[PDB]
């Protein structure tokens, strides 16, 4: 699964917020 | 000067498969690594394209309809077709466009023209020098009211050579829309006799002429005591564009490597 | 809000520049009807799933 | 076009073309010129702010009451016969009173128009057909008579005519927008280029704000403005220093 | 409407309805017995 | 009132004025020609 | 329905009186796009939850 | 039916054909120079023909106007400056030329 249009989205006001728990912390659980 | 020359053999109408061709770059906008859908006048894929001749016997340059753009492709050698004709009456009732390719340069001019019944370009063949020289330029009898004129960057073209089969392949697209006359062009070599190669390539823009002239028809100028001539072996294609929607594939370098006809 | 609910009617009533004003009202309203329908079907679909 | 001594007829109108020059639209409001100035597709005062690629002006003279019939969607013996604008027409229409000049004694036969035609003419087309208009079933045989009339008629122009019957010199302004580079623009001087900084850029008519840097994209010789998959502005070609 | 013996006065001016019929105005424009016939938003002969 | 008289001059004589006011393509036509009709399919 | 999707094109062409009519067409439509987006995201949220 | 608190009435006289240019959003030598209505202006525009009175012989000079101005006048703002309008780069020095 794969987590550029992204660059273009940020020009129109689209924002993506980061997750609180990282991928490593998920692996710890 | 004007001379009406008819001695020729008539041939039956014929057609050829267009395969995938007649695709051009709609705008100068740059795009890469994207699939863009465009709806405009194009040559439908796998259509029937007309097939014409210049032989020895057969000299084909009549007036042909012009509607919603026309596709030009020419299999020739030694540059047999040096120009084209465009307009409506072409008798000097109204203004018309004239495009002729001189050895050194191409000439684009708009005036009120009276065109000869059978325009052709005369050339001397093997007179005392064993060589060839261009002499007679016969297209229009008179020109009265002129407005637009353009001259291409100078160059050098060879009118000579004995080569047996066709070599150069030219594909042009002309359109008269809302008073704007646009030109799209591409050039590729070929090895074959009478047949159109099979392949897919996009046509690049060359000249944009906003002449605001009404063109309902076109005619071709072919290269050739003052009566009679030998026509060099040549053949050219005439297509008709249609409002078809294509999906163009822009590669990393910003060129069209594929097209899908909806 | 349109003068009439029939499209050919408005096209056969108002002039081209005047008709588009009324035709837009029908397209706008009718468009909201689909949004209301699709909105309910998606919600009701959650209850069935 | 505007200040020319004599215009052409509206039956067959002369279209003057203006490209690759400096267009000053502020002189219009600085020195009053147009008596009647109205823009259907655009604003009257915004011509100076925004500039256009190609300009097309049709100079013709018509009767006073015939001016309101030239416009998108309008009908009349003008729009429906001789000179017709398209329904989507985007442009301006100007008129002013020449009555003290064009009008000669009882009439002026240099300006003529098509008063009759058997159908609705298409927009941006000049019909030179003189064919006698036949209203009824009686054969006209190419001559006037009962329900037979000659389509091309001359405007009556007189110094004593009323405001509606007096001649008004009319010029229709057409233009091309963002379909090509801009060859017609006012005295807007180019400045130096700024890089590695956020700036408000105006390039060949493209206005916006963004950081300007050297692009790694390679445009073909004929390509100019690059765009991303979002159809927005990616990279542009400087028209001054390529 | 047009050929009636007498008409109404301008202050009381009547309005007559024309529907479900066939209209021919040609005799009106071609007849020279009428002083003024003019069509502002339509052509005189195109009405038929 | 009016000064209508048979002897009045041009412009002072009575002129019967009628104004034809109609509306084109603004609803189903109530006035048409007696021509176009076709068979039922 | 507006004369264009770029606000600068409307301001650079229509005046103060006329630009508001066109700008309103863009705002109303764009606002509906956000409503459609937020609505679909809330529906999808129920599936993820 | 509905009544208002403050009522301001601006009285003046203009040329006959200049009455059409008085309205919100209008453009012309009137709205641009001498007198201008706001776009949000709420009120009533009134005019009537005084020709039987105000007109005197060849002209009435008691009613003047600003023909030329360097910028657009603000709505409902009276500018009495008589400074000579300079269309060029040459200084006018307060005299015609």
């Amino acid at each position: 699964v794969t987590l550029d249009l992204i660059c273009a989205q940020k020009f129109n006001g689209l924002t993506v917020l980061p997750p609180l728990l990282t991928d490593e912390m998920i692996a710890q659980y | 000067q004007c001379v009406n020359l008819t001695t020729r053999t008539q041939l039956p109408p014929a057609y050829t498969n267009s395969f995938t061709r007649g695709v051009y770059y709609p705008d100068k906008v740059f795009r890469s690594s994207v699939l863009h859908s465009t709806q405009d006048l194009f040559l439908p894929f796998f259509s029937n394209v007309t097939w014409f001749h210049a032989i020895h016997k057969r000299f084909d340059n009549p007036v042909l309809p012009f509607n919603d753009g026309v596709y030009f492709a020419s299999t020739e050698k030694s540059n047999i077709i040096r120009g084209w004709i465009f307009g409506t009456t072409l008798d000097s009732k109204t203004q018309s466009l004239l495009i002729v390719n001189n050895a050194t340069n191409v000439v684009i001019k708009v005036c009120e023209f009276q065109f000869c019944n059978d325009p052709f370009l005369d050339v001397y063949y093997h007179k005392n020098n064993k060589s060839w020289m261009k002499s007679e330029f016969r297209v229009y009898s008179s020109a009265n009211n002129c407005t637009f004129e353009y001259v291409s960057q100078p160059f050098l073209m060879d009118l000579e050579g004995k080569q047996g089969n066709f070599k150069n392949l030219r594909e042009f697209v002309f359109k008269n829309i809302d008073g704007y006359f646009k030109i799209y062009s591409k050039h590729t070599p070929i090895n074959l006799v009478r047949d159109l190669p099979q392949g897919f390539s996009a046509l690049e823009p060359l000249v944009d002429l906003p002449i605001g002239i009404n063109i309902t028809r076109f005619q071709t100028l072919l290269a050739l005591s003052s009566s009679g001539w030998t026509a060099g072996a040549a053949a050219y294609y005439v297509g008709y564009l249609q409002p078809r929607t294509f999906l163009l594939k822009y590669n990393e370098n910003g060129t069209i490597t594929d097209a899908v006809d909806c | 809000g349109a003068i009439s609910s029939v499209l050919n009617d408005i096209l056969s009533r108002l002039d081209p520049p005047e008709a588009e004003v009324q035709i837009d009202r029908l397209i706008t309203g009718r468009l909201q009807s689909l949004q209301t329908y699709v909105t309910q079907q998606l919600i009701r679909a959650a209850e069935i799933r | 076009v505007f200040n020319a001594t004599r215009f052409a007829s509206v039956y067959a109108w002369n279209r003057k073309r203006i490209s690759n020059c400096v267009a000053d639209y502020s002189v219009l409001y600085n020195s009053a010129s147009f008596s009647t100035f109205k823009c259907y597709g655009v604003s009257p005062t915004k011509l100076n702010d925004l500039c256009f690629t190609n300009v097309y002006a049709d100079s013709f003279v018509i009767r006073g009451d015939e001016v309101r019939q030239i416009a998108p969607g309008q009908t009349g013996k003008i729009a429906d016969y001789n000179y017709k604008l398209p329904d989507d027409f985007t442009g301006c229409v100007i008129a002013w009173n020449s009555n003290n000049l064009d009008s000669k004694v009882g009439g002026n036969y240099n300006y003529r128009y098509r008063l009759f035609r058997k159908s609705n003419l298409k927009p941006f087309e000049r019909d030179i057909s003189t064919e006698i208009y036949q209203a009824g079933s009686t054969p006209c045989n190419g001559v006037q008579g009962f329900n037979c009339y000659f389509p091309l008629q001359s405007y009556g122009f007189q110094p004593t005519n009323g405001v509606g019957y007096q001649p008004y010199r009319v010029v229709v302004l057409s233009f091309e927008l963002l379909h090509a580079p801009a060859t017609v623009c006012g005295p807007k001087k180019s400045t130096n280029l700024v890089k590695n900084k956020c700036v408000n850029f105006n390039f060949n008519g493209l206005t916006g704000t963004g950081v300007l840097t050297e692009s790694n994209k390679k445009f073909l010789p004929f390509q100019q403005f690059g765009r991303d998959i979002a159809d927005t502005t990616d990279a542009v070609r400087d028209p001054q220093t390529l």
